[PDB]
RNA sequence: CCUGCGCCCGCCGCCCGCCCCGACCCACGUUAGGGGCGCUUGCGCCCCCAAGGGCCCGUGCCAUUGGCUAAGCCGGUCCG
RNA sequence: GUAAGCAGAACUGGCGAUGCGGGAUGAACCGGAAGCCGGGUUACGGUGCCCAACUGCGCGCUAACCUAGAACCCACAAAGG
RNA sequence: GGCCGGUACCCGCGCGCCGAAAGGCGUGCCCCUCGGGGCACUGCGCUGCAACGCCCUGCGGGCUCUCCAUCCGACCCGUC
């Protein structure tokens, strides 16, 4: 068994180019390489499977839907928040936040993480001494 | 974005002469990379078909044609005349693509690959949209099915931009389809 | 290929399943750049083209010997470590001081001889079999090639790698246990710190 | 608007206004004044053989250096060269010579109120509220060296003797730093954690790419 | 690593000296080639273009109280598609200089 | 075996010369699959894309003066 | 002349008299003709390592159990399966 | 951001004030009419850009002289 197929409606992360990180719905496949991606801010266009990383979410739509139908299907399947909250998209969100930390916030993160490290170290030593 | 071909239509006629003071008018639909190449191809076809040369001809109009619905996939047919190494032949080619403009690119690439025929050797006799349920080629016909599903057998592992790529990486990548 | 530019004193390469010539060009440029590399488990380097093709390539290579003095001619090596060192020398300019200083930085081994067990063994993505050979095309392991061109240590590497694998497995189990107790420590300190640790909520995973 | 500024400056009428030929039509009646014949010294002490050329009192009046967009009075810089590299300081005001004027403050950083070139500083995105620091007393003469004569070659009896004695920085600068660091700690305690921040120094530890790193 | 001796701040981004501006058969020793640790794009060197470097080496004899010498230069312009830069030095580097490490500060900064 | 006026070895008191600037990181294995934790040891839950991650006072003019010093960490060193 | 890196002519250019970049190597093949330097950009040709530049973005065909094949001249292959 | 130049004319400066300083400051016509803009009458003379460093008989500076190492180039001259 495979867990993930290129099929109508499946949402895919775009993983290369100037549009890295967008979700796009594969609404139709051109041929064994190219498919149509429909997006809320991006108009339906073909893009190549080499540049798409398939995701875990499927939305249950028709082929080449009307844009309003696709948007309401994105709402009913809740792809934005599910993608954001799952670990894969949280990786991208956290990665862009670490991109957007400046010097002083980076310093406060350093402080908080030194104190976290000390706390974990002390707690681990205590529980390791409780372990016999 | 950019397309390597553009379907122009070129309209031309012979120069005025004392008899036939309005020489008759010829229209053509030519693929090329730009204006000047489309024009130079137009005089080719009206000098090997209609006996008119650029010196003794005159070009009146050249338009660049565009496509109606760039957002939808359209099964395209191309009837094309080509030169092999030892003669000429006639091919029929069915493609699925969002534009005829992209189908022509795909078709030159296919003739340069399957037959080592270059562009200077290829003629597009007739182009048309051969809508579904009337396509002839199997590779076109096999994408005519909703409820289609297939996994990706071939997926390059590659960092999103050239910045994120380094030469050593600790973990062997996890590939799964 | 211009190099990674990385800063390690030594960079090791777990050369299991990498294309010989591709690993060889990447490593050769690292050497020429001057960063000291050490390639291990060379007995595993996969080579495109079937085993019979690589065989006949090497047995053509055996014919090439200096007529009037074979002791002076092309020195045919058998062990996979030396096969790799020769394949990399063919890519480094080894008749100048720069090139010989480059090869001075290369150390290739069969297996993983100490002190290269307790270390992270880095793989080069641009050369792995999975990423460069279509699944279903012929390939051969330089270990099998040398085992059949007359390297008489395929067995002796094999017992030593069985021993090294079991000695690694026991320690990996130990580190699983240590990491699950570090994870219970991870959450135990987090629950003991409240607003002290809000700033790490948005950049953690 | 560099080129619009070029034309607006280049107009003949606007050049009349800028050179201010009115108020030169004011003083000498209704006309532009005559000029006369100076240099009636008529007392050359010595006659050079080479064709003589006088000293250049330079009449070109160069523009002032433009302080970077990301510099605000109160911005926490990053020193980059010299003995205070990595030191984080607070920018007081870009003084009249063009150089920046920064402070540690010396109570926390060891960086006194000192002059720093704009080239060697990286402005961070943080700011402080210091509109109640009274900085007007600082200028170029405060810092002008009057460097002394080279007859004093530092010898085995000077080496640590200058360290051990105090003929050094003066006490009005001592008291100066007290007044500024007081009125500036009173502005730093406002911003949380900032004293510890400035106490740290910026270090570009491994896995840090400056082109990526914001500030 | 912990409880270590050495420098306590790195205000410079290290790199390798890589060779010279070569054709397939010429060297123009005037412009050296340098790789910065961490740059992987031709537009990432946009931010380094101009920043000044130092080749730091040490001779056989003391001078002015040190063996250390340092020849100064700067990143002129990008070279290639992968963030290699061209470096201009006050004096052209030794060819033993290639393969060694050069210090790229951020002094003339913007 | 190891030069009876020769050398070896330990310690500390340092001087130079080398290297360096966080020069920190043990899994095996496949890739038409795999990984962690629980209980039917078969099935759940979760995670899989790149170490792009983790860890380390990570913050002192390669480091001012004295003093006390928990719990913790790291090093020299004896023991096993 | 069976042909020849042969012998004789027609138009032009080249070498000879000429460096330089490319074709690995070559007097005349490709680019191109020059005082000595600094800066920029190209031609021919290339970007896996030697070797300066992409293991770049795409699409097809080849699987060679003969040394698969890989540069204008150019270092060949034929009839035929 | 890179390389070059640094002023006898092109620019620029004084001949008025305000301004440490970039700079602003007047009259009259034309224009839209906020903002504000266009044009205008023009005169004498002058006319080698700056700031701060470092070294100064030194373990300094740099050398066209010598030796060596490395990189690239590189066949042995005369001659039919
Ligand atoms: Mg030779
Ligand atoms: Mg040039
Ligand atoms: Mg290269
Ligand atoms: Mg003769």
């Amino acid at each position: 068994p495979f867990k993930r197929f290129v099929e109508i409606g499946r949402v895919a992360l775009v993983n290369y180019g100037k549009d890295y990180g967008r979700l796009v719905v594969i609404v139709d496949v051109v041929d064994q390489n190219r498919a149509l991606v429909d997006a809320p801010d991006m108009v339906r266009c073909q893009m190549n499977f080499k540049r798409l990383s398939l995701t875990d979410i499927k939305i249950d739509i028709k082929r080449i839907p009307k844009k309003a139908t696709l948007i309401k299907a994105m709402e009913e399947a809740d792809v934005k928040t599910k993608w954001e909250n799952s670990s894969w998209g949280k990786k991208l969100i956290v990665q862009k936040k670490r991109a957007a930390l400046n010097d002083f916030d980076r310093f406060k993160v350093m402080l908080a993480k030194i104190k976290r490290g000390g706390a974990i170290r002390q707690e681990l030593a205590k529980l390791k001494k409780e372990v016999a | 974005v950019a397309f390597r071909f553009h379907q122009y239509q070129v309209v031309g006629r012979a120069l005025p002469t004392p008899g036939d003071e309005q020489p008759k008018i010829y229209r053509m639909k030519l693929w090329a990379t730009n204006e000047v190449r489309a024009k130079s191809k137009f005089w080719y076809f009206l000098r090997k078909l209609k006996k008119v040369k650029k010196s003794n001809g005159q070009m009146l109009a050249i338009n660049e044609i565009f496509e109606k619905n760039p957002t939808t996939i359209k099964n395209y047919g191309i009837w094309l005349r080509y030169q092999s190494r030892t003669g000429y032949h006639n091919m029929y080619k069915e493609y699925r693509d969002t534009t005829l403009n992209g189908a022509v690119e795909q078709m030159y690439t296919e003739m340069a690959s399957r037959h080592r025929v270059r562009s200077p050797c290829i003629q597009i006799i007739k182009t048309a949209t051969v809508n579904f349920k009337l396509c002839k080629r199997d590779n076109t016909k096999q994408f005519h099915n909703s409820k289609i599903k297939f996994p990706l057998v071939y997926q390059k592992v590659r960092p999103p931009t050239r910045k994120l790529k380094t030469t050593y990486k600790a973990t062997r990548p996890n590939l799964f389809m | 290929v211009s190099g990674s530019g990385v800063c390690a004193k030594r960079v090791v390469v777990d050369a299991r399943h990498h294309m010989l010539g591709r690993l060889a060009s990447i490593v050769a440029k690292e050497l020429l750049n001057g960063q000291r590399v050490v390639v291990v488990r060379c007995e595993e380097i996969c080579m495109s083209g079937g085993l019979v093709r690589q065989k006949m390539k090497y047995l053509r290579f055996l014919r090439k010997r200096m007529n009037t003095k074979p002791s002076h001619g092309p020195i045919h090596f058998r062990a996979p470590a030396k096969i790799l060192w020769r394949t990399i020398r063919g890519m480094i300019p080894h008749k100048t001081a720069r090139g010989e200083a480059a090869l001075a930085r290369l150390k290739a081994y069969e297996g993983v001889p100490p002190p290269y067990d307790r270390t992270k063994r880095m793989v080069i993505p641009d050369a792995l079999k999975v990423l460069r050979l279509q699944p279903g095309h012929r390939y051969c392991l330089l270990g099998q090639l040398s085992k059949e061109v007359g390297w008489n240590y395929a067995d002796t590497i094999r017992e030593l790698e069985e021993k090294r694998k079991e000695k690694a497995k026991v320690s990996y189990d130990r580190r699983k246990q240590l990491a699950k107790l570090r994870v219970k420590a991870e959450k135990a300190a987090e629950e003991k710190l409240g607003t002290q640790l809000e700033i790490l909520a948005p950049i953690k995973y | 608007s560099k080129m619009a500024l070029g034309i607006k400056r280049a107009s003949r009428s606007h050049t009349y206004h800028r050179r201010g030929l009115w108020a030169i039509k004011a003083k000498h009646g209704g006309a532009l004044p005559k000029a006369e014949k100076p240099a009636a010294v008529a007392e050359p002490k010595f006659y050079p053989a080479d064709d003589v050329k006088p000293r250049t009192v330079s009449t070109r009046k160069p523009h002032p250096t433009k302080l970077r967009s990301t510099i605000t009075p109160g911005t926490v810089l990053i020193l980059l060269a010299g003995r205070y590299m990595g030191k984080r300081v607070v920018f007081l005001k870009q003084l009249q010579s063009g150089l920046l004027l920064i402070t540690g403050p010396f109570k926390i950083n060891g960086v006194p109120i000192r002059r720093v070139n704009q080239a060697y500083v990286i402005a961070t995105s943080t700011k402080v509220d210091i509109s109640k620091v009274n900085v007007q007393k600082f200028d170029d003469k405060y810092f002008a060296r009057e460097k002394k004569t080279r007859a004093k070659k530092t010898e085995g009896e000077l080496f640590e003797s200058d360290k051990e004695a105090t003929k050094n920085l003066p006490d009005f600068k001592k008291d100066d730093q007290k007044v500024i660091d007081a009125e500036l700690i009173k502005a730093i305690d406002a911003v949380p954690d900032l004293k510890n921040y400035l106490g740290a120094r910026f270090s570009l530890r491994d896995g840090d790419k400056p082109h990526e790193m914001t500030f | 690593v912990k409880g270590r001796t050495g420098q306590r701040v790195r205000l410079y981004v290290r790199g390798t000296i890589l060779g010279y501006k070569r054709s397939k058969s010429n060297q123009y020793e005037t412009a050296s080639l340098v790789q910065i640790e961490g740059v992987n794009t031709r537009e990432d060197v946009a931010w380094y273009g101009g920043k000044r470097m130092a080749y730091v080496y040490k001779a056989k004899t003391k001078s002015n109280g040190t063996h250390y010498r340092c020849i100064w230069g700067k990143v002129s312009r990008p070279h290639g598609n992968t963030g290699v830069v061209r470096a201009k030095f006050t004096s052209n580097l030794p060819a033993e200089a290639m393969g060694k490490k050069v210090r790229v500060f951020m002094y003339p900064s913007s």
